[PDB]
C-alpha cells in the first residue's frame, strides 16, 4: 500500500474537496464523527482506502488533506461543518487577506511569507507516509490563490518530494458563474509555471459544469453546491481506483502510463454518464451500451468540444455498478462502427477498462438519482485544445491594450513574465496542432 | 478485438481491448524570484515615499 | 474580519456621510442609539465592516467626521442618529475653510490633520484586517476638498498598501455656492487620480435633475439630493454588508473594475426612481433599462457618448437569478457597440435578497465609462474661463499659492482628458 | 435585434446576405472580432471553430461545416469514397480516381499504373487528367513527370455533346444544408458550357475540354455565341431535352444528381452534425457533375466557398435567410429548395 496526500487550494479548492471527502466518506462507510465500523484493524492496517486515510488508536479516519486558502472564511465553514470532526486544526491553514484575483499577489506578495508554513504542514503528513506516491491538488484557474499560490506550491513540492508524482484538478474560468475579469491572466500565468512540475491534470470548464445541471437536473441557476457535487461523482469515479482493490490505475504513476505518452499534453479530456435528476419520476435504467455510447456526446464532457475533429493517444474506461467485461466489448464495438474516434499512429488504438462493482454512491438529498451503472472515460484528445485557444484569445485581447497589467507589476512581477508565460501557451498549441491534424 | 491481461478480485475485475496496433529550479533560485520581486515592489514604494516626501 | 474606516469632510461630506450612516443603520437594524433590534441574522453577519462592537452588545460605526467650523457637525451630533458616532471621533477647527482648497490643504487645514490621523489610527489599530478607508466629500468646497484630499495624502503615506475609496461630490455651475468651485474641483481631481483606487463621481447637477425631471420636485434642497447619494452609498456597498456567493472586498472590486490605474472615476447609478404611481410593482425587465438609462445616473454623462470599461450591478431583492442574468445579457447584446470589444465579459452581476427599506427589490449601477471624461471637461472648462484672467486668484496666491501650481493642476486635467480620449476608440 | 458579424471580404454570396439582413431592420453588424454575435459569416481558412458556443445567453450560428473538407479537397474526396463503405471503391458514379504525391515528398502511383496498363493492354481509351493547372494526355510518362499534392483520374472520352455547337459542358447544382441537417436542393441549376467544338484528337488545346468559367472567357474564341455568359439554365436545357432525346432533365439526369447528393451528405453526417454541439452549423455546397453520351452522371468535385450564377442571386439568398438563418432566429412559397429527406 502507498499513501495519497490531498492538498486544496483557494475556494474552489477547498469546497471542492469538501464534496469529494463527503462522498468519500459515504463511500467507505466513515461516519462524519470519523468511525468506521466495517474497519476491522482498528488504528491501523494497510487496506486500499488506506491510502487516503489514516488511523488513530482512537478508531478515528482522518483524511490525508492539507487545505490552504490565503483567507480563512471559506476554510472556517470546514472548521464548523457536518464533517469538522475528520481533520485537526493543523491540517487547514488560512491567511488573513485574499490575493484580490491576482496571480502576482497569491504567488509572490503573500504566498512567500506563507510557503514554509504549508511545505512544513504537508511535511507533517509525509513523515507519516510508508510510501507515498505523491499528491492531488484541487484548485482553480482564475483565482489569485488557486492560480498563484498554487504555481509556487508546486515549484516547491517538485523540490522537497522529487521522486513523486503530482495530480491536478483544475477549475476552467467560466463567465457564467464567475465575476472576475482578470482570470484569462490567472489562468495562463499558472499554467505556464506549473506546466513542467505537473504529471497530469484534469481540467474541469464550469461551462460544461452549469449547463450539466441546468440540462440534466432541471437547476434553473446552479449554487456552487449543485456544482461541487457533481464534480465530486467524477472525482470519485477517477480516485476510485486508488481506494479500492483493483488492478488499473493502481498508483500515481500508471495515470501518466496509461494516458499521457508525450509530457506536455497531460490534460486527458473526461466525459460522465449517466446524469439523472433525483427530483425525477423514474428513469429506465441505462443499458452497458447506452452509457457508454454517451460518453461521445459533447453534452456531458467537462470540457465542450469536439473530439470528432482531434486524435486520441489513450483512452480508459471506468465503471462503477452492475457490468461486466462481456458487455464492456460488445457496445464497444458498435461504437467503433458509427463514431469517428481518429487516433495518433504511433499509439495502439486501444481501450483499458476498468470496472469496479460498488454502483454509484450519492449524497443523500443531493441532486443525483440512484444508478445502477454508470462509467467515466478519460481520452486523451487534441480536440481539448480549443479550451486553450478560447484562453489564449481572451489573453491576447486584454494583453493588446495592456489591461490590468499594472496590478501584477505592482505586486513584484515584471511585464515580461506575462509574454513569457503567453509564448508558452503558444509552444504548447503548436505541440497539440503538431499531434492531431494533417 | 482482443482481451489481454483480465484481472479479477472481489469488488471488479480490470482488462485491456486492442483493436488496432501502432504505426527543474532549485531551492536556491525560487527564493532569488521571490526575492527578486520584493526587492521591485520596496524599489516601487521608496519612490512613492520619495514623492510624497517632495 | 475585514474592516473599513470611514470618513467624512467638510460640510457636504459630513451630510452626506450623516444620512449614510442613517440609511445603512436602518438596514442593518441599528437605532439611533446604537442597539440592535432586527430579526435577521444576515443583518449582523458582515456587520463588522463598518460597525465596531462596544460593551453591551452596543455598536459603533467606524466613523471619522472631521470638519474646520463646528457649525455642520453640531447639527450632526444633535441629528436623528447623531448620538450613535463616537465622542471622540468628531475632530474640527473654528476658523472654517472659507470655500478655498488652499486654506484646507495647506494653512488651516495643515493644522488640524495630525489630529485627524491621530483618530484614524486609533480605528485602524483596532481592526483585525483592515481592508481601506471611504470618504465622503466635496471637491468644489474648502475641506472636504482641500484638507479631504490632504488626509488621504497623508493616509496613504502611512497605509501605503491598503485601498482609498471616496465619494466625490463634482460642483455644477447649476448647483453652485461660490464661483470658486471649478478651482477647488480641478486641485482636487489630481490628488485623486494619484491617490485613490476608486472614486466614484456624484454630480450635483445630476442630482438636480434627478430631482426635477424624474423625481418631479419643483425647488430642491441639499437635502433631497442627499437622499440619492445615501440610497446610492448604500447600494454600491452591499456587496460588503451583507453575503453572498460575491464575497467582494475593496481590493477585489478594485483589480476587477479598473483596467489603469489613473481611470477609476465611475458613474454610479440607482433604480428604481418612481415620484409619487408608486405602489406599482416593479418587473426585472424594467427595473434593468433604467438602471442603465443615463437619467438614472449621477455624473451628469451621457454614456452614449463614450465606452464601458467595466460594469458592476448589484440585484437586491428576492426576485428570479435567472430572470436577472437573461435580462442582464440583453442589454449586453442589444447594445454592445457601447463596450469596449478587448475585455471579455466585462459586465458583472451581484445577487441580494434583502431589499433597501420601502423596496421590493432594486438594482445599484456601478459604471467605469470613458464618457467621465465629459464631467472634466466641464470642470476644466470653467477652470480656464477664469484662469485665463487670473480671475479670484488672490483668495488663493494670498493663502501662499503660486499661478505655477494652478497651471500643473491646468495641464493634469487636460492629460487626464487625453488618457480617456484614447480609449474610447 | 439579432447581431452578426463579416470574416471574409471576398465572398460574394453572403455578401448579398449581409445586405438582406441589414434590410430587414432586425440584424445589427458588428466589427469583424467581436464575439458578442448571433451570426458568424466566417473566413475560408482556419476559421476558428473552437471559439463559437461559449458566449453565455446567445445561440450562435455558423455557415461552415467544421470536417467538410474532407469533401471539398481533391485528394480529401477521392479518400473519402475509397476508404468509407457508405460510398465504397467501386463507386458506380465518381470516376475512377488516384492520390499521387509528387516524387519531390498514401501514394497511388503503382496502382494508378496497374490499372493503366491494363488499360493500354484492352485497346480501351486510356486518357487520363491530373489536377489538383491540368494536364490532359493519354501517357503515363507525362502526367506523371508533370506532377514532378495531385490527383488522376479517368478522362470521360465519351461526354454527351449540345447540338448546334459540338460542344463540352458540366452542370452546376446548389445544396444547402441547415442546423437541423435538412438537404435542401437548389430548384435553380446552371451548365457551364463551351463555346468550342469537342476535338478527341489533341488534348494540348484545354479551350475545348475544360468547361471553367474563367478559362472560356479567356481562352476561347466563341465566349457567348449559343448562350449568353456560357450558361444554360434548367427551362432551356429541359426543352432541348425534350425535342432531341426524347426526355426529361428530372428523369435523365436530375434524379442521379439527388442520388449523389444524399450519399455524400448523408456518409460524413455523423462526423460534421450539429445536431447536439454548443452551437450551430449550415453551408452551401456547390456540385459538379459531368455527363457522358450514355446520360449518366458522374461526380467532378464539391465546391465548399462556391460563387452563384449572377441571374440566381436574389433568389437563393433569399432562400438561405428563410430556411438557414431565420429557421434558427425567426424574424417578426413554394419553397424554391428541393427537399431530399433521409435517415439520420
Ligand atoms: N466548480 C467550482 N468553481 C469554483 C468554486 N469556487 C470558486 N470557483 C471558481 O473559481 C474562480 C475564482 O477563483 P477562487 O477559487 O474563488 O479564488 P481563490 O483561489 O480563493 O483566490 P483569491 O483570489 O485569493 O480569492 C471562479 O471562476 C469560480 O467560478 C467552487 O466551489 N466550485
Ligand atoms: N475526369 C474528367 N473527365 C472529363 N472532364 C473533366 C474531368 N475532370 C475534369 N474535367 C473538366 O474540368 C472541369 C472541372 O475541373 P476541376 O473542377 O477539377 O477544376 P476546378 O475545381 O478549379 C473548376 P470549379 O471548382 O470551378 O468547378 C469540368 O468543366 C470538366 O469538364
Ligand atoms: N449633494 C450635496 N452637495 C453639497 C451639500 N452641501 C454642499 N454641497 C456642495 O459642495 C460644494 C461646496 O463644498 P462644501 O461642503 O460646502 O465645502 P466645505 O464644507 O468647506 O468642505 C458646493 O458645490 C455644494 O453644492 C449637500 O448637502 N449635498
Ligand atoms: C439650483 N437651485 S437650488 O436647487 O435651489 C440650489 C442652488 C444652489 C445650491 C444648492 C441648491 Cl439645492
Ligand atoms: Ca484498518
Ligand atoms: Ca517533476
Ligand atoms: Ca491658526
Ligand atoms: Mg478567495
Ligand atoms: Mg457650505
Ligand atoms: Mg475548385
Amino acid at each position: 500500500m502507498r499513501e495519497c496526500i490531498s492538498i486544496h487550494v483557494g475556494q474552489a479548492g477547498v469546497q471542492i474537496g469538501n464534496a469529494c471527502w463527503e462522498l468519500y466518506c459515504l463511500e467507505h462507510g466513515i461516519q462524519p464523527d470519523g468511525q468506521m465500523p466495517s474497519d476491522k484493524t482498528i488504528g491501523g492496517g494497510d487496506d486500499s482506502f488506506n491510502t487516503f486515510f489514516s488511523e488513530t488508536g482512537a478508531g478515528k479516519h482522518v483524511p490525508r488533506a492539507v487545505f490552504v486558502d490565503l483567507e480563512p472564511t471559506v476554510i472556517d465553514e470546514v472548521r464548523t461543518g457536518t464533517y469538522r470532526q475528520l481533520f485537526h486544526p493543523e491540517q487547514l491553514i488560512t491567511g488573513k487577506e485574499d490575493a484580490a484575483n491576482n496571480y502576482a499577489r497569491g504567488h509572490y506578495t503573500i504566498g512567500k511569507e506563507i510557503i514554509d508554513l504549508v511545505l512544513d504542514r504537508i511535511r507533517k503528513l509525509a513523515d507519516q507516509c510508508t510510501g507515498l506516491q505523491g499528491f492531488l491538488v484541487f484548485h482553480s484557474f482564475g483565482g489569485g490563490t488557486g492560480s498563484g499560490f498554487t504555481s509556487l506550491l508546486m515549484e516547491r513540492l517538485s523540490v522537497d518530494y522529487g521522486k513523486k508524482s503530482k495530480l491536478e484538478f483544475s477549475i476552467y474560468p467560466a463567465p457564467q458563474v464567475s465575476t472576475a475579469v482578470v482570470e484569462p491572466y490567472n489562468s495562463i500565468l499558472t499554467t505556464h509555471t506549473t506546466l513542467e512540475h505537473s504529471d497530469c491534470a484534469f481540467m474541469v470548464d464550469n461551462e460544461a459544469i452549469y449547463d450539466i445541471c441546468r440540462r440534466n437536473l432541471d437547476i434553473e441557476r446552479p449554487t456552487y453546491t449543485n456544482l461541487n457535487r457533481l464534480i465530486s461523482q467524477i472525482v470519485s469515479s477517477i480516485t476510485a481506483s486508488l481506494r479500492f482493490d483493483g488492478a488499473l490505475n493502481v498508483d500515481l504513476t500508471e495515470f501518466q502510463t496509461n494516458l499521457v505518452p508525450y509530457p506536455r499534453i497531460h490534460f486527458p479530456l473526461a466525459t460522465y454518464a449517466p446524469v439523472i435528476s433525483a427530483e425525477k419520476a423514474y428513469h429506465e435504467q441505462l443499458s452497458v451500451a447506452e452509457i457508454t455510447n454517451a460518453c461521445f456526446e459533447p453534452a456531458n464532457q467537462m470540457v465542450k468540444c469536439d473530439p470528432r475533429h482531434g486524435k486520441y493517444m489513450a483512452c480508459c474506461l471506468l465503471y462503477r455498478g452492475d457490468v461486466v467485461p462481456k458487455d464492456v466489448n460488445a457496445a464497444i464495438a458498435t461504437i467503433k462502427t458509427k463514431r469517428s474516434i481518429q487516433f495518433v499512429d504511433w499509439c495502439p488504438t486501444g481501450f483499458k477498462v476498468g470496472i469496479n462493482y460498488q454502483p454509484p454512491t450519492v449524497v443523500p438529498g443531493g441532486d443525483l438519482a440512484k444508478v445502477q451503472r454508470a462509467v467515466c472515460m478519460l481520452s486523451n484528445t487534441t480536440a481539448i485544445a480549443e479550451a486553450w485557444a478560447r484562453l489564449d484569445h481572451k489573453f491576447d485581447l486584454m494583453y493588446a491594450k495592456r489591461a490590468f497589467v499594472h496590478w501584477y507589476v505592482g505586486e513584484g512581477m515584471e511585464e515580461g513574465e506575462f509574454s513569457e508565460a503567453r509564448e508558452d501557451m503558444a509552444a504548447l498549441e503548436k505541440d497539440y496542432e503538431e499531434v492531431g491534424v494533417d | 478485438m482482443e482481451v489481454i491481461e483480465l484481472n479479477k478480485c472481489t469488488s471488479g475485475q480490470s482488462f485491456e481491448v486492442i483493436l488496432k496496433p501502432p504505426s527543474d529550479p532549485s531551492l536556491e533560485e525560487i527564493q532569488k524570484k521571490l526575492e527578486a520581486a520584493e526587492e521591485r515592489r520596496k524599489y516601487q514604494e521608496a519612490e512613492l515615499l520619495k514623492h510624497l516626501a517632495e | 474580519m475585514r474592516e473599513i474606516v470611514h470618513i467624512q469632510a467638510g460640510q457636504c461630506g459630513n451630510q452626506i456621510g450623516a444620512k449614510f450612516w442613517e440609511v445603512i443603520s436602518d438596514e442593518h437594524g441599528i437605532d439611533p442609539t446604537g442597539s440592535y433590534h432586527g430579526d435577521s441574522d444576515l443583518q449582523l453577519e458582515r456587520i463588522n465592516v463598518y460597525y465596531n462592537e462596544a460593551t453591551g452588545n452596543k455598536y459603533v460605526p467606524r466613523a471619522i467626521l472631521v470638519d474646520l467650523e463646528p457649525g455642520t457637525m453640531d447639527s450632526v451630533r444633535s441629528g436623528p442618529f447623531g448620538q450613535i458616532f463616537r465622542p471622540d471621533n468628531f475632530v474640527f477647527g473654528q476658523s472654517g475653510a472659507g470655500n478655498n482648497w488652499a486654506k484646507g490643504h495647506y494653512t488651516e487645514g495643515a493644522e488640524l490633520v495630525d489630529s485627524v490621523l491621530d483618530v484614524v489610527r486609533k480605528e485602524s489599530e483596532s481592526c483585525d484586517c483592515l481592508q481601506g478607508f471611504q470618504l465622503t466629500h466635496s471637491l468644489g468646497g474648502g475641506t472636504g476638498s482641500g484638507m479631504g484630499t490632504l488626509l488621504i495624502s497623508k493616509i496613504r503615506e502611512e497605509y501605503p498598501d491598503r485601498i482609498m475609496n471616496t465619494f466625490s461630490v463634482m460642483p455644477s455651475p447649476k448647483v453652485s455656492d461660490t464661483v470658486v468651485e471649478p478651482y477647488n474641483a480641478t486641485l482636487s481631481v489630481h490628488q485623486l487620480v494619484e491617490n485613490t483606487d476608486e472614486t466614484y463621481c456624484i454630480d450635483n447637477e445630476a442630482l438636480y435633475d434627478i430631482c426635477f425631471r424624474t423625481l418631479k420636485l419643483t425647488t430642491p434642497t441639499y437635502g433631497d439630493l442627499n437622499h440619492l447619494v445615501s440610497a446610492t452609498m448604500s447600494g454600491v456597498t452591499t456587496c460588503l454588508r451583507f453575503p453572498g456567493q460575491l464575497n467582494a472586498d475593496l481590493r477585489k472590486l478594485a483589480v476587477n473594475m479598473v483596467p489603469f490605474p489613473r481611470l477609476h472615476f465611475f458613474m454610479p447609478g440607482f433604480a428604481p426612481l418612481t415620484s409619487r404611481q408608486q405602489y406599482r410593482a416593479l418587473t426585472v425587465p424594467e427595473l434593468t433599462q433604467q438602471m442603465f438609462d443615463s437619467k438614472n445616473m449621477m455624473a451628469a454623462c451621457d454614456p452614449r457618448h463614450g465606452r464601458y470599461l467595466t460594469v458592476a450591478a448589484i440585484f437586491r431583492g428576492r426576485m428570479s437569478m435567472k430572470e436577472v442574468d437573461e435580462q442582464m445579457l440583453n442589454v449586453q447584446n442589444k447594445n454592445s457597440s457601447y463596450f469596449v470589444e478587448w475585455i471579455p465579459n466585462n459586465v458583472k452581476t451581484a445577487v441580494c435578497d434583502i431589499p433597501p427599506r420601502g423596496l421590493k427589490m432594486s438594482a445599484t449601477f456601478i459604471g467605469n465609462s470613458t464618457a467621465i471624461q465629459e464631467l472634466f471637461k466641464r470642470i476644466s472648462e470653467q477652470f480656464t474661463a477664469m484662469f485665463r484672467r487670473k480671475a479670484f486668484l488672490h483668495w488663493y496666491t494670498g493663502e501662499g499659492m503660486d499661478e505655477m501650481e494652478f497651471t500643473e493642476a491646468e495641464s493634469n486635467m487636460n492629460d487626464l482628458v487625453s488618457e480617456y480620449q484614447q480609449y474610447q476608440d | 435585434m439579432y447581431t452578426f458579424v463579416v470574416r471574409d471580404e471576398n465572398s460574394s454570396v453572403y455578401a448579398e446576405v449581409s445586405r438582406l439582413l441589414l434590410a430587414t431592420g432586425q440584424w445589427k453588424r458588428l466589427r469583424k472580432d467581436n464575439p458578442r454575435f448571433n451570426l458568424m459569416l466566417g473566413e475560408r481558412n482556419r476559421l476558428p471553430f473552437g471559439r463559437l458556443g461559449h458566449e453565455p445567453g446567445l445561440v450562435q450560428l455558423v455557415n461552415y461545416y467544421r470536417g467538410a473538407d474532407k469533401l471539398c479537397r481533391k485528394a480529401s474526396l477521392v479518400k473519402l469514397i475509397k476508404t468509407s463503405p457508405e460510398l465504397s471503391e467501386s463507386c458506380t458514379w465518381f470516376p475512377e480516381s488516384y492520390v499521387i504525391y509528387p516524387t519531390n515528398l498514401t501514394d497511388e502511383r503503382e496502382v494508378f499504373l496497374a490499372a493503366y496498363n491494363r488499360r493500354r493492354e484492352g485497346r480501351e481509351g486510356n486518357v487520363w487528367i491530373a489536377k489538383s493547372g491540368i494536364l490532359i494526355s493519354s501517357e503515363a510518362s507525362e502526367l506523371l513527370d508533370f506532377i514532378d499534392v495531385h490527383v488522376i483520374q479517368k478522362y470521360l472520352e465519351k461526354p454527351l455533346l449540345l447540338e448546334p455547337g459540338h460542344r463540352k459542358f458540366d452542370i452546376r447544382s446548389w445544396v444547402l444544408v441547415d442546423h437541423l441537417y435538412n438537404i435542401y436542393l437548389y430548384r435553380e441549376g446552371v451548365l457551364r458550357t463551351s463555346s468550342e467544338p469537342y476535338n478527341s484528337a489533341n488534348f494540348q488545346d484545354k479551350t475545348c475540354h475544360l468547361t471553367n468559367h474563367c478559362i472560356q472567357k479567356e481562352y476561347s474564341k466563341n465566349y457567348g455565341r449559343y448562350e449568353e455568359g456560357n450558361e444554360m439554365f434548367f427551362e432551356e436545357f429541359n426543352q432541348y431535352l425534350m425535342d432531341a432525346l426524347n426526355t426529361t432533365l428530372e428523369n435523365s439526369i436530375l434524379l442521379q444528381i439527388k442520388h449523389i447528393i444524399r450519399s455524400c451528405l448523408m456518409c460524413i453526417e455523423p462526423a460534421i452534425s450539429t445536431k447536439h454541439l454548443h452551437y450551430q452549423s449550415f453551408q452551401l455546397f456547390g456540385f459538379d457533375f459531368m455527363v457522358d453520351e450514355e446520360l449518366k452522371v458522374w461526380l467532378i468535385e464539391v465546391n465548399g466557398a462556391p460563387a452563384c450564377a449572377q441571374k440566381l442571386y436574389a433568389e437563393l439568398c433569399q432562400g438561405i435567410v428563410d430556411v438557414a438563418i431565420s429557421s434558427v432566429f425567426p424574424l417578426a412559397p413554394t419553397s424554391i429548395f428541393i427537399k431530399l429527406h433521409h435517415h439520420h
